[PDB]
DNA sequence: CACCGCTGCTAACCCCATACCCCGAACCAACCAAATTAGACAGGCC
DNA sequence: GGCCTGTCGGTTTGGTTGGTTCGGGGTATGGGGTTAGCAGCGGTG
């Protein structure tokens, strides 16, 4: 039930083909090779190519561009009447949810320091692997079981640990909230 | 744990290297906004951001084209006022990467940031060496270049460092205008007893800071005049609901401003130009409080967006222009130097030597603060649509008006379709405007400019410096080839337009003060009930087959609104003494600044006004009030003076009668042809009777002078046409010789030939041929062929008529304007002879695709700004309206031809005007003028018509003609390519009608003249 | 001008229109006459230029009947804002009253039949002309619904008659006219269309009368001042009332564009927004 | 005061990406077109 | 030169033209990145 799934698209250009075709190829005579490289060497052959080989390719484009012209015309006039607005709805929607994803990718991509960690979280990592446990569920549900046994005691260095991540993350946060002054970026400040 | 903190800590290098990464990697329209963006960047000091556009356009191919060297001179000087040495050599690094030229303001640049970074005295001589071989001049430098007096200052303090005797040019002595006529009036040969105010130094200083601080408001709150009282819970919900609406409003507006600005911020961080400077010139709190007082007195019938837009960039451009003057310092050298101006006027204080306002004002200077040019017109229209929309867009309300849950927008914009073209309208929210009208808001608010000034206006030293201390005001009102007509005024001689700066000056001097007597009677008509036969307006209780009704119904409201804004003023100056400041059109006749309250206005407003200082009436005061009574009832017109007074003395019970009861007597008053000003007129008859002494009373009230048909005065002077001399009481004689009857009488036979004829206009004209309809045609078709502007007064003059089938009123005034053409043209054939060589010699010189310019006999330069197809249009998100750029392309050859007579009559009436002025105010006479009339008072109304007289016949009696002739003659028959069309112009231009045998000297004898 | 100078074609109309009083706009030679005489018609002919006059009074004179012949131009019949003031200008009360014609109510019938042919350069002036005066109720519509025959231009013909099934040609014309009368094609001259335009008996309503057009014509000339926009944003600027509540009554959804609207939809819209009860105000509408 | 989401951790499993070129789409500055209608002189075209 | 025709902040919207930037089109297995489960809490509204 996608529509766009169904809707004619676009035909390869010529380098693409090109590339779509001999992709395969050094793929078998160099099967170790990253794809990286190959992509490489295949643009540079493709450079190399006579531009009389490359109007073979591109002809073959145009045709398929004519083709694809039909086919795209017929599917539009094939849809229901609103066959504009629905159109609409799904160009709108993919460019919207297109970037989205970009923005998204981009937050993901920024390196603001960790927060600090609390004192459970300290002894998490201090405990979590010699804790019995057949899942990391298990084992960290005894974690808080051993946690929640604990006593003041022996809670001491864990908090003393998390205080000093405390000040850590004060100043990191100081020095790289600065640095994003610098760049022009003070909506990441905290806000009071 | 050091394992993970360590770990930690790595990635945290990591990630330092990643940001280190990431750091790693011909005049146009659009360069008009460019050039206007770095220029506005210098005034908010937002050099980065200027500088990070320059250098983006620079790196791109097809930008670095578009960049100026003045945007690149631009951003240097901004580096220059920081300090930023490397910065400004990167961009002279880019100004030479680019190729092109540095240049003196490159230079001043480079030596204003050594001077304030005090670099060596080698890098500063290397650069002076440099300057050397490069060509340059180091005087061209502090007089081409337009600098700060903090660039000036640092430049001096970098010159006095290499050559400490290194002098500025020796100033400033200034030169004295040498002209023909002007000649005896700034000669120190001669006795002067320019007047004084009668205000002490001590009053005029504190009238002066209430009118600063209300420029500085820029906002000016008068009670409303009346209706106050209202039902007590209906006002009183309305009040609270719009004050919290306002309240509502503002936030919304505020957190809208600083969204946008954000916006725009975003938008300079991409590579786009944005408005974003321009609303970082201005105060957010100020620009909330301008939207929120345009939002208040937007007219409930809506206003044109684009217009809208206009009132929003010029309100923007002037409280810009006040918040650069506060806050660079022009405003305390404008307190010092105008309170040393103040001794010439102020009773208890003297000047060293006699001199003119102008004269005085800049011998104490003159700095005369600083100039800023305003912005060019897409950077307005843009700004004044960014501002209409973002108000339209904040300001919600709900609909409910008298659980409000709906928010429906405030302002609402529809369309007209009337105009082929449908034009964009701005309409507010009915439930709004009735909101508005229940509330019965007791308070109006005015711009400081459209209040008259609480203090002497700045005397005119240059055609930008004038009428309101802080805030700009155009030496010349005409927006239609303002960029020419500015220019020219500039090009010209600084000494050619002194006489009109003193005459704007003289003008602006004159101390005013309102009429108690007449604002309470006013008042109480418009207060009470309206009387539309006196020119009160009545209220829409008084309002009246529904599409009539509802016709009046709007006049009736329009007016009301005019009345009301008027005598508002009226009474918030009623214990005030104000100055009005006048401004020149293009033909140089001169016009009120404040146009609700003014001289210029109706009988009422001329009936509320009389002169703040007064003069005791003397031997003939008393005798020139009555004979302007008579003047003024309009019932001796054809009497001669003696009978006028006789008269007066006849009817001097219903004077004092009508003075004492002026509503509650016999009303004798109310039958005069002007009720108000002949009223006010008895009041002072009365006092003056009554006093011990009449002949020293001192009389306030100003005494009028009018020239019949000025126009057709000079051209009877320019043809020496006797005929013409005798019609418009030019010869002299002891009774008034009245043109329009005689007019009227060979109209008259015409119209007996064509009814005759069985013509249907000239049957239905016969017996409606009278003065006041010939005088008033006239006086059109002299000042006025095309434009109807007066022509639709003449119609209304007619359709004032009952006994007159209003279909032919059209068709009427048609008929009579071609038939008082005519009529001139054959009873004054040398008239004719003139008109018909002005006319064809503007003709054939617009042919050429050049405009008509002259001179007038006092030095100033006159153009007519006539011209069409000139048009750009703007796009914002979405209407698109368009504009009219200064680049023309051709001249209207028929405006043009039409226009010139009128035009240069237009500038003779306003030479002699001037002449005049000047003249009477050596003998100390304070002299106003409106339009044809002068003013004075009532011991000095014959030294008034020495001087009109005098300087008429000084005026006329060089060759205007002759050295028009020459003039256009140099001006236009210079082209070597063609020659045949500047032979043509030349055999037409020198066809100068021989002149009559008149005698101009009888002018001087001519009792009648002016009356 | 355009004339009727074939006799074929003259006949051809002369059974067309026989298929009553007839009258004739702008005769010229007098052809579409002479074949309307010959055929047993009564006659009315308004002339506009003078010189045809003489050569129909002649035809005239030669049946002496009950033709008759007036210097007249129909297109140029009561003059707006005019002072009547020409001799072609006239008043269709002074006309008919002269020619004997009384009027009949709206729900009548068709009490007379004008025929003739647009101006080759006035199709629009003349189309704009006659849709106010007949929304108005005034000029010929003051005496009834007229029945109106008159040739147009191809180009004028198809915008006229366009709908939503062919929108680049949709326009306030064709809604005003495709509601006000029943347009059919008589005869097509090669191309010149002869449009028969009948008002329609339930043009008016109980909330639209010849009282309100006014606003109908300004929320018309309103929308399509952008016709690409949502009907919804239009109307946040012609009403008070809620937009999409309006459209919504009209059984539109929020997406519905302008073109998309046929001419009963545009008509639906206004008196669905006249009918609204509860609201202070229900038009925006201050123009001169 | 309540509400978010990021750390502490794992887990195996799920999910996007550098080398490259071709040309169709698409975003600016500018000119132009449309909609609409009720008697003299000067300009434009042949 | 002679004859015929148009006329006494043109309005905003949008359609074509000359340019120039932007991105969708082809991909592979390898690497990252991911909801679930439980507690704690800095940061935000």
């Amino acid at each position: 039930s996608s529509v766009l799934a169904s809707s004619p698209k676009k035909p390869v250009s010529s380098y693409l083909r090109f590339s779509k075709e001999q992709l395969p190829i050094f793929k078998a005579q160099n099967p170790d090779a990253k794809t990286t490289e190959l992509i490489r060497r295949i643009a540079q052959r493709w450079r190399e190519l006579p531009d009389s080989k490359k109007k073979i390719y591109q002809d073959a484009y145009r045709a398929e561009w004519q083709v694809y012209k039909e086919e795209i015309s017929r599917f539009k006039e094939q849809l229901t009447p609103s066959q504009i607005m629905s159109l609409e709805k799904e160009i709108m929607d993919k460019h919207l949810k297109r970037k989205a994803m970009t923005k998204k990718k981009e937050l993901t991509l920024l390196g603001k320091p960790k927060r600090p960690r609390s004192a459970y979280n300290v002894y998490v990592a201090e405990r979590f692997q010699e804790a019995k446990g057949d899942s990391p569920q298990e084992k960290l549900k005894t974690v808080k079981e051993n946690w929640k046994n604990l006593s003041d005691s022996e809670k001491e260095l864990y908090i003393q640990h998390a205080k000093e991540d405390e000040t850590r993350y004060h100043n990191e946060m100081k020095s790289w909230e600065e640095q994003m002054i610098e760049v022009g970026r003070k909506d990441l400040l905290r806000r009071t | 744990w050091a394992k993970i903190l360590e770990k930690d800590k790595r990635t945290q290098q990591m990630r330092m290297q990643r940001l280190k990464a990431k750091l790693q990697m011909q005049l146009s329209g659009q360069q008009q906004r460019l050039l206007a963006f770095f220029k506005c960047c210098l005034l908010t000091d937002q050099l980065p951001l200027a500088h990070h556009l320059l250098v983006v356009h620079h790196g791109q191919r097809q930008k670095r084209k578009l960049l100026t060297l003045d945007m690149y001179n631009a951003v240097m000087l901004g580096w220059a006022r920081q300090g930023a040495f490397k910065e400004l050599v990167y961009v002279l690094f880019m100004v030479k990467d680019a190729g092109l030229t540095p240049d003196l303001l490159s230079y001043a640049a480079a030596l204003q940031c050594m001077g304030r970074q005090d670099q060596d005295a080698g890098t500063i001589e290397r650069c002076l060496e440099q300057m050397s071989q490069e060509g340059l001049k180091l005087q061209a430098l502090f007089t081409a270049v337009l600098l700060s007096e903090e660039d000036r200052a640092t430049v001096l303090k970098a010159v006095h460092k290499v050559k400490p005797t290194f002098s500025l040019p020796p100033q400033l002595p200034p030169p004295v205008n040498t002209s023909k006529l002007l000649r005896d009036v700034y000669a120190k040969d001669g006795r002067v007893s320019y007047p004084k105010l009668h205000l002490p130094l001590k009053t005029l200083q504190c009238l002066f800071e209430k009118q600063l601080h209300m420029e500085l408001a820029s906002r000016v709150c008068v009670v409303s005049v009346e209706k106050p009282t209202l039902p007590s819970k209906e006002v009183k919900h309305a009040r609270k609901t719009l004050k919290t609406l306002r309240d509502q409003w503002e936030k919304a507006l505020c957190r809208a401003l600083r969204e946008t600005k954000n916006r725009l911020e975003r938008e300079v961080y991409e590579g786009r130009f944005s408005l974003y400077p321009f609303l970082c010139l201005l105060d957010e709190r100020e620009v909330v409080r301008m939207l929120l007082q345009v939002l208040q007195a937007l007219p409930a019938q809506g206003e044109s967006f684009t217009t809208l837009a206009r009132e929003l960039s010029a309100r923007t451009f002037s409280r810009h222009v006040v918040q650069r003057q506060r806050v660079s310092g022009q405003v305390q050298a404008l307190q010092n130097h105008y309170r040393k101006y103040l001794c010439l006027l102020a009773s208890d204080a003297e000047v060293p030597e006699p001199c003119l306002p102008r004269q005085y004002w800049e011998a104490l200077g003159a700095p005369e603060a600083l100039r800023e040019q305003p912005w060019p017109l897409p950077v307005q229209m843009e700004l004044g649509k960014l501002l209409a929309e973002m108000l339209v867009q904040a300001t919600q309300m709900p609909c409910s008006l008298d659980r409000s849950s709906r928010l429906v927008p405030v302002l609402y914009h529809v369309y007209s379709f009337r105009n082929v073209q449908q034009i964009g309208i701005l309409k507010p929210h009915p439930a709004y405007v009735q909101l508005l009208e229940k509330a019965a808001e007791p308070t109006l608010t005015f711009e400081a400019v459209d209040v008259p000034m609480l203090c002497p206006p700045l005397p005119w030293t240059s055609p930008h410096s004038g009428a309101f201390l802080l805030s700009p005001t155009k030496l010349m009102r005409t927006v239609e080839g303002a960029t020419q007509h500015q220019e020219l005024l500039e090009t010209c001689p600084p000494t050619a337009l002194h006489g009109a700066l003193d005459a704007l000056t003289q003008l602006g001097n004159c101390a005013w003060r309102v009429n108690g007597r007449v604002l309470d009677l006013v008042l109480q008509l418009f207060q009470a009930k309206g009387c539309p036969q006196l020119g009160v307006p009545a209220p829409p209780s008084e309002a009246p087959e529904l599409a009539h009704c509802q016709k009046v119904a709007r006049e009736m409201h329009s007016l009301r609104a005019e009345a009301l804004y008027r005598l508002s003023l009226a009474q918030h100056l009623r214990d005030r003494v104000f100055w009005l400041p006048h401004n020149m059109d293009f033909r140089g006749r001169t016009y009120p600044c404040p146009p609700h309250f003014n001289h210029l206005g109706s009988d009422v407003a001329r009936a509320l006004l009389e002169f703040a200082q007064g003069r005791p009436l003397g031997p003939h005061g008393l005798d020139w009030l009555k004979i302007h009574l008579v003047n003024l009832t309009g019932l001796k017109k054809r009497e001669p003076l003696r009978k006028r007074l006789a008269f007066a003395e006849e009817v001097m019970d219903d004077i004092l009668d009508s003075a004492d009861q002026p509503l509650t007597g016999r009303k004798w008053w109310m039958g005069a042809e002007e009720p108000w000003q002949t009223l006010a007129c008895c009041m002072e008859v009365a006092n003056a009777v009554r006093a011990s002494d009449p002949a020293a009373y001192v009389s306030h009230l100003p005494v009028h002078q009018d020239g019949s048909c000025n126009g057709l005065q000079h051209y009877a002077a320019l043809g020496r046409d006797s005929v013409g001399a005798a019609s418009v009481n030019l010869e002299p004689s002891d009774v008034p010789q009245d043109v329009y009857s005689g007019v009227a009488a060979q109209v008259e036979v015409f119209r007996r030939q064509d009814a005759q004829r069985g013509m249907r206009v000239a049957q239905v004209l016969e017996g409606f041929i009278t003065r006041k309809v010939v005088k008033q045609t006239v006086m059109t078709v002299v000042y006025g062929v095309t434009r109807y502007g007066g022509r639709l007064q003449i119609e209304k003059r007619l359709r004032e008529l009952s006994d007159f089938p209003q279909e032919f009123v059209w068709e009427a005034s048609h008929y009579l304007v071609r038939q008082v053409f005519k009529s001139l043209q054959e009873m004054f054939s040398g008239t004719r002879a003139i008109q018909h060589w002005l006319t064809e010699s503007a003709r054939l010189i617009s042919h050429m695709g050049s405009v008509v310019e002259w001179v007038t006999p006092l030095g100033v330069p006159v153009i007519q700004p006539y011209r069409l197809d000139s048009k750009v249009k703007q796009i914002g998100g979405s209407i698109t309206y368009t504009h009219n750029g200064d680049i023309s392309r051709k001249p209207n050859t028929r405006k043009q031809k039409n226009g010139f007579p009128p035009n240069f009559i237009h500038s003779l009436d306003s030479s002699h005007m001037m002449l005049t002025a000047l003249h009477c105010y050596r003998k100390g006479l304070t002299f106003v003028s409106v339009h044809d009339c002068y003013w004075t008072h009532a011991a000095d109304v014959s030294v008034m018509n020495q001087v009109c007289r005098e300087q008429f016949v000084r005026l006329h009696s060089e060759p205007i003609l002759q050295d028009l002739s020459r003039f256009l003659v140099k001006r236009f028959c210079s082209e070597p390519q063609k020659i045949l069309e500047a032979s043509q112009l030349k055999e037409t231009l020198q066809a100068v009608p021989k002149p009559g045998a008149f005698d101009l000297e009888q002018v001087k004898r001519s009792t009648y003249f002016f009356s | 001008k355009r004339y009727v100078t074939d006799r074929r074609l003259a006949e051809t109309l002369a059974q067309i229109y026989l298929g009553h009083l007839l009258l004739e706009c702008n005769p010229g030679p007098g052809i579409l006459t002479q074949a309307l005489l010959e055929a047993g018609a009564k006659v009315v002919a308004l002339e506009s230029d003078k010189t045809f006059i003489p050569h129909l009074e002649s035809l005239g004179k030669n049946l002496d009947g009950k033709l008759r012949v007036i210097h007249c131009d129909f297109f140029k019949l009561d003059p707006r804002s005019g002072g009547v003031i020409k001799p072609p200008a006239m008043s269709s009360r002074g006309l008919f009253k002269n020619l004997g014609i009384e009027a009949v109510p709206w729900t009548a019938d068709i009490p007379l039949k004008v025929v003739g042919m647009f101006p080759s350069r006035g199709e629009k002036r003349a189309l704009w002309k006659l849709a106010y005066d007949l929304y108005s109720c005034t000029s010929i519509y003051k005496f009834g619904r007229i029945e109106v025959n008159m040739f147009i231009g191809e180009k004028e013909f198809q915008k006229l008659m366009a709908d939503p099934g062919n929108p680049d040609l949709y326009h306030v014309l064709s809604v005003i006219w495709q509601l006000a009368c029943e347009i059919k094609v008589l005869h097509m001259e090669p191309k010149l269309y002869l449009i028969q335009m009948i008002p329609r008996q339930n043009l008016f309503t109980k909330n639209l009368t010849p009282m309100n057009y006014n606003i109908f014509f300004h929320l018309l000339k309103h929308c399509f001042g952008r016709r690409s926009a949502t009907v919804i944003d239009h109307l946040r600027s012609l009403t008070p009332l809620d937009a999409r509540d309006i459209l919504m009554q009209i059984g539109k959804q929020e997406d519905e564009k302008v073109v998309n609207m046929h001419p009963q939809d545009f008509k639906t819209l206004f008196e669905t927004i006249e009918r609204s009860k509860d609201c202070a105000y229900k038009w925006l509408y201050d123009e001169t």
